[PDB]
């Protein structure tokens, strides 16, 4: 059972920077494409960024060149490293595991942490 | 959405999403383990085809058949296992 459990979140100056942190569990880790995802109050969730087994990744537009997804797979861990944070980056962050049953043609399931809040705020 | 790709044993479902898959298909675990077979060999059976899964921009898997456009949600067999578990029940009543 792949299980997910985010932690580094809370308050950020606007401009700041803050590393949101991963763990995961289960033995399917290093094949699982890695991802974080986030949901503005009100909104739908969207993808940040994910990393795949090769280590192949993907950023939306928004935060590209300002966020860097990585994966320790000796220690099953996924970082979210975030800079440059605005006003629009306020939201739930999830992380995501995306799991192939099949190395090409398969299944995949998809498993989800709980979230952890991040508010850019200049009352941090 | 993307292709879902793996880049440049673990594939090996666990015994728990063996369980999720079987209910999946209608099957009962705990009162029907004589089912049991058809989730364990269900859930690592091939996309037919062309079909290929995919991740949608809020992180949803699905799948997508790049040959004509359909798309799906479920793997494309699991509507078989579903009628192979309807039937290996009321062969084994």
């Amino acid at each position: 059972q792949v299980q997910l459990q985010e932690s580094g979140g809370g308050l950020v100056q606007p401009g700041g920077s803050l590393r949101l942190s991963c763990s995961a569990s289960g033995s399917s880790f290093s094949i699982n494409t890695m991802g974080w995802y986030r949901q503005a109050l009100g909104k739908q969730r969207e993808l940040v960024a994910n990393i795949n087994s090769g280590g192949s990744t993907n950023y939306i537009d928004s935060v590209k060149g300002r966020f860097t997804i990585s994966r320790d797979n000796a220690k099953n861990m996924v970082y979210l490293q975030m800079n440059s944070l605005k006003p629009e980056d306020t939201a739930v962050y999830f992380c995501n595991a995306a799991r192939p049953l099949r190395p090409e043609g398969g299944r995949w399931l998809n498993y989800w942490g709980q979230g952890t809040q991040v508010t850019v705020s200049s009352a941090a | 959405g993307r292709p879902l790709r793996i880049g440049d044993e673990t594939y090996i479902p666990s015994e728990q999403e063996i369980l999720e898959f079987a209910r999946e298909i209608g099957i009962d675990p705990i009162k029907e383990p004589e089912l049991m077979w058809l989730a364990r060999e269900g859930i690592v059976a091939p996309l037919p085809g062309e079909w290929k899964p995919c991740q949608d921009i809020t992180g949803d898997i699905y799948y997508f058949n790049f040959a004509n456009g359909q798309s799906m949600w479920d793997h494309p067999c699991d509507e078989h296992y579903r009628s192979l578990v309807i039937q290996e029940r009321a062969k084994l009543s």
